[PDB]
DNA sequence: CAGTCCCTGTTCGGGCGCCG
DNA sequence: TGGTCGGCGCCCGAACAGGGACTG
């Protein structure tokens, strides 16, 4: 039986994952078990026991009003894990001309992974442990035979017989750049919705008659600006509302070395009352459409560095106020935005700082060929307890919780 | 007897031997017992002897059980454990009464010598090796090792619970409709079939475990209603935590409190509002759980308070999901809080208790929020559904509090409950200049290898004042500062700061911390009728900044 | 730059409780 | 005399961790 399950290892020294499995609700795991149940009757995976130390948390999350769920693992701490089989080994060519891209369609379709039976020496990694309600029966495990979604080398190994799936239509349209991460493909063109489209929908009549099945959806992130840091556009101006605009320049200064301090600086020398109006001179009038240049001038000192991993951080301002701090660096700020609640129904903190989350990511991954390492605003506690809820990323990017004052979100506001 | 169940692949340790420790001496008492047990566990087959080409051997014990003439032996596998490779537990957490539907049938059921009816591994079994003494201390003591999963090995558990699912795998799997509440080995058999047809499958289901080597001894909750149940009482519509005795004495050693807080943490699920602080932080001071430690007031009430409601009786329902679940929650104050969760007024299924104090600089919108998710956490656990709210907190102090923090803080439906002690913000921060205000200028520091250090402020009207600080820090100045900025000021003021650290811990108007200075502060901040609160960069030069600096560099 | 303090969080282990 | 194991909870202490502020 010529097969070819690629031999795969963790880094030197490394053991596999033992993350504890989280609470799940009744419909999940009504879901995330009928599912698995099928899972196995197809081989995909199997049941194991306490003898594997292995385990990684696992739940699932309907989508796209498919009103089917679909299941999905928080491999984070495998791939961290699982070696630079992924990195040193067999990286990606970054597509940068997707940023580009008029209009990029997107379409999960990691779905093929499962007919690529996995180095079984390896599947006692893909380990997850089902649990059950008031806790009525103990833990149901299971193990991965195929390819896990969701997983470093479960696209790296498959992109191989993948590309070569690719060459009738990713030879008679060049034009186009396709690129495949984790589990979901990108085909970035330039046509309008009304052919781009019914294109997107030939790319599938050859994949489905090739293996593959998959069930606004486009994106255009370039197609957008970040939003500069903006200065306040007064006629009178306070001793606090100087103060500030002060405060704010100081700090707004290590993104633009060149910024004028002296002029804005001088305006005050001795203790005066906050509320009392003093206007400006012609210098420290012209520092205000000066310093409001340096405010259209994109930033120097901007150097993607595949070397190291996209950090971010974000703001909480007001209805649906978030803003965009992807750096890889102190003050080398690659590029900032932002993401107001849509005119819909109104939701609610956690909701949306999710799809902030998750948005901002979903470029993170266009604009650089990879994901964040989201510096968050809110609580462990609390993000944790419903950020599952609200996601439909078949993906998990890598986090962290930070509290810290604003004043410093002005400079964004 | 011992079951075909397949056994289970256990390794050792990478490069790991054995364990090779001696038998240290065990009771007249004991021995008797052991040499009673294994002569009947051996002639089961359950343990073969060994000679000398067994290099490995560990230490065994013996036990009495609650009003039972008999024994649990025990190995002392502490070693073994160690060398012994490690499994992924497979008992998630524990079952709840309260999380428990209402059925028109009950069973319950315990397999009886559960573990050693498992088999432990053919190669593995060569460690489990043991001494059993002599007691004239004469004849050299007789060595047998484990067939079956033994008592205290660090993985007979996580196996014996993942044995045990599998045997009953095909029992459920042809009987979908009764639910089988297992743990470990003890068997919860609920049905909605008449005592007639329940009553059989029960028996179907118990011969089905005999056959798969599972005795169910009568030792049977049968018409038993009330049940045993996972230290419970379960009656045909309510249960309750079996009789929950507290110990009565005079002086008070530390693992004595230790014993108290855990119980009364037990009691603290059905008997509603049991408060521990007083008596947990009564065990700060780290020592010996044979010390005697003084009982204080605080303490001594709060024992006195709960030991009384000990003394009503009082028990909680099952669940119903075609009922709402709901939960509401009160403040008892000092950072502490109780709740309970029910469907129907007056008939709760779960009580219980929020004492953590997350934070050293935090308020009880703060603590409530805090609360809110460990009571979803938790119900989710247990109902795998999250309860609405009844929340002593106004419908505004709330659209207030979140729409003006600084984090996405979010809470689930929720009503209000107009039940005080309610909870809202203890005082606001003006984020517009007050006019007509006198506006100071506020700051200080001390010096790194030296004592003091100082603090002070300058008005825009004129005004200087100045304060010689003693073991002082870079933050216990800028704040221990702000604190004069407002006794030395009326109803209206506006303080500002080129410091960070006091920005933010007043940015939460937080009305708790830990640090009594802060409390000073807050205790002030409520007073005034106005205050507003900027920042200016630090050592940057700027209006009414640097005199202040001077004032204080010094 | 560093080497430092302050401070705020986290994580982890330990003890007791409850269950088997 | 005393001593085992796993699960979960509570609380405490210790060891981390990252900022911000200063010193050399
Ligand atoms: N104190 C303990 N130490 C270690 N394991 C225990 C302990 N108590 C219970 N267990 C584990 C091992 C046991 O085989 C299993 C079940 O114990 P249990 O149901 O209370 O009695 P038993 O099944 O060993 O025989 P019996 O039916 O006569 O009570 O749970
Ligand atoms: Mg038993
Ligand atoms: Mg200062």
């Amino acid at each position: 039986s010529p097969i070819e399950t690629v031999p795969v290892k963790l880094k030197p020294g490394m053991d596999g994952p033992k993350v504890k499995q989280w609470p799940l609700t009744e419909e999940k795991i009504k879901a995330l078990v009928e599912i698995c149940t099928e899972m196995e009757k197809e081989g995909k995976i199997s049941k194991i026991g306490p003898e594997n130390p292995y385990n990684t948390p696992v739940f699932a999350i309907k989508k796209k009003d498919s009103t089917k769920w679909r299941k999905l693992v928080d491999f984070r701490e495998l791939n961290k894990r699982t070696q630079d089989f992924w990195e040193v080994q067999l990286g990606i060519p970054h597509p940068a001309g997707l940023k580009k891209k008029k209009s990029v369609t997107v379409l999960d379709v990691g779905d093929a992974y499962f007919s690529v039976p996995l180095d079984e020496d390896f599947r006692k990694y893909t380990a997850f442990t089902i649990p059950s309600i008031n806790n009525e029966t103990p833990g149901i495990r299971y193990q991965y035979n195929v390819l896990p979604q969701g997983w470093k080398g479960s696209p790296a190994i498959f992109q191989s017989s993948m590309t070569k799936i690719l060459e009738p239509f990713k030879k008679q349209n060049p034009d186009i750049v396709i690129y495949q991460y984790m589990d979901d493909l990108y085909v970035g063109s330039d046509l309008e919705i009304g052919q781009h489209r019914t294109k997107i929908e030939e790319l599938r009549q050859h994949l489905l008659r090739w293996g593959l099945t998959t069930p606004g959806y486009e994106l255009h992130p370039d197609k957008w600006t970040v939003q500069p840091i903006v200065l306040p556009e007064k006629d009178s101006w306070t001793v606090n509302d100087i103060q500030k605009l002060v405060g704010k320049l100081n700090w707004a200064s290590q993104i633009y070395p060149g910024i004028k301090v002296r002029q804005l600086s001088k305006l005050l020398r001795g203790t005066k009352a906050l509320t009392e109006v003093i206007p400006l001179t012609e210098e420290a009038e012209l520092e205000l459409a000066e310093n409001r240049e340096i405010l259209k001038e994109p930033v120097h000192g901007v150097y993607y560095d595949p070397s190291k991993d996209l950090i971010a951080e974000i703001q909480k301002q007001g209805q649906g106020q978030w803003t965009y701090q992807i750096y890889q660096e102190p003050f080398k700020n690659l590029k900032t935005g932002k993401y107001a609640r849509m005119r819909g129904a109104h939701t609610n903190d956690v909701k949306q700082l999710t799809e902030a989350v998750q948005k901002i990511t979903t470029e993170s991954i266009v604009i650089w060929g990879k994901t964040p390492k989201f510096k968050l605003p809110i609580q462990k506690e609390t993000w944790e307890t419903w950020w599952t809820e609200y996601w439909q990323a078949t993906w998990i990017p890598e986090w962290e919780f930070v509290n810290t004052p604003p004043l410093v979100k002005l400079w964004y506001q | 007897p011992i079951s075909p169940i397949e056994t289970v692949p256990v390794k050792l340790k990478p490069g790991m031997d054995g364990p090779k420790v001696k038998q240290w001496p065990l009771t007249e008492e004991k021995i008797k017992a052991l040499v009673e047990i294994c002569t009947e566990m051996e002639k089961e087959g359950k343990i073969s002897k060994i000679g000398p080409e067994n290099p490995y051997n560990t230490p065994v014990f013996a036990i009495k059980r609650k009003d039972s003439t008999k024994w649990r032996k025990l190995v002392d596998f502490r070693e073994l454990n160690k060398r012994t490779q490690d499994f992924w537990e497979v008992q998630l957490g524990i079952p709840h009464p309260a999380g428990l539907k209402k059925k028109k049938s009950v069973t319950v059921l315990d397999v009886g010598d559960a573990y050693f009816s498992v088999p432990l591994d053919e190669d593995f079994r060569k460690y489990t090796a043991f001494t059993i003494p002599s007691i004239n201390n004469e004849t050299p003591g007789i060595r047998y090792q484990y067939n079956v999963l033994p008592q205290g090995w660090k993985g007979s558990p996580a196996i014996f619970q993942s044995s045990m699912t599998k045997i009953l795998e095909p029992f459920k799997k042809q009987n979908p409709d009764i639910v089988i509440y297992q743990y470990m080995d003890d068997l919860y058999v609920g049905s909605d079939l008449e005592i007639g047809q329940h009553r059989t499958k029960i028996e179907e289901l118990r011969q089905h475990l005999l056959r798969w080597g599972l005795t169910t001894p009568d030792k049977k909750h049968q018409k038993e209603p009330p049940f045993l149940w996972m230290g419970y009482e379960l009656h045909p519509d309510k249960w309750t935590v079996q009789p929950i005795v507290l110990p009565e004495k005079d002086s008070w050693t530390v693992n004595d409190i230790c014993k108290l807080v855990g119980k009364l943490n037990w009691a603290s699920q059905i008997y509603p509002g049991i408060k521990v602080r007083q008596l947990s932080k009564l065990l700060r001071g780290t020592k010996a759980l044979t010390e005697v430690i003084p009982l204080t007031e605080e303490a001594e009430l709060e024992l006195a308070e709960n030991r009384e409601i000990l003394k009503e009786p009082v028990h909680g329902v099952y669940y119903d999901p075609s009922k709402d679940l709901i939960a509401e929650i009160q403040k008892q104050g000092q950072g502490q809080w109780t709740y309970q969760i029910y469907q129907e007024p007056f008939k709760n299924l779960k009580t219980g208790k929020y004492a953590r104090m997350r934070g050293a600089h935090t308020n009880d919108v703060k603590q409530l929020t805090e609360a809110v998710q460990k009571i979803t956490t938790e119900s989710i656990v247990i109902w795998g559904k999250t309860p609405k709210f009844k929340l002593p907190i106004q419908k505004e102090t709330w659209e207030t509090w979140w729409t003006e923090y600084w984090q996405a803080t979010w809470i689930p439906e929720w009503e209000f409950v107009n039940t005080p002690p309610l909870v809202k913000l203890w005082y606001q921060l003006e984020k517009e200049p007050i006019v007509g205000a006198e506006t100071f200028y506020v700051d200080g520091a001390a010096n790194r290898e030296t004592k003091l250090g100082k603090a002070g402020y300058v008005t825009n009207k004129g005004r200087q004042k100045v304060v010689p600080l003693t073991n002082t820090t870079n933050q216990k100045t800028e704040l221990q500062a702000i604190y004069l900025a407002l006794q030395d000021s009326g109803l209206e003021v506006n303080i500002v700061t080129d410091s960070q650290y006091a920005l933010g811990i007043i940015q939460a108007q937080p009305d708790k911390s830990e640090s009594e200075l802060v409390n000073q502060i807050i205790e002030q901040l409520i007073k005034k009728e106005k205050v507003y609160l900027a920042w200016v960069p630090a050592h940057k030069g700027i209006g009414g900044n640097e005199q202040v600096d001077k004032l204080v560099s010094a």
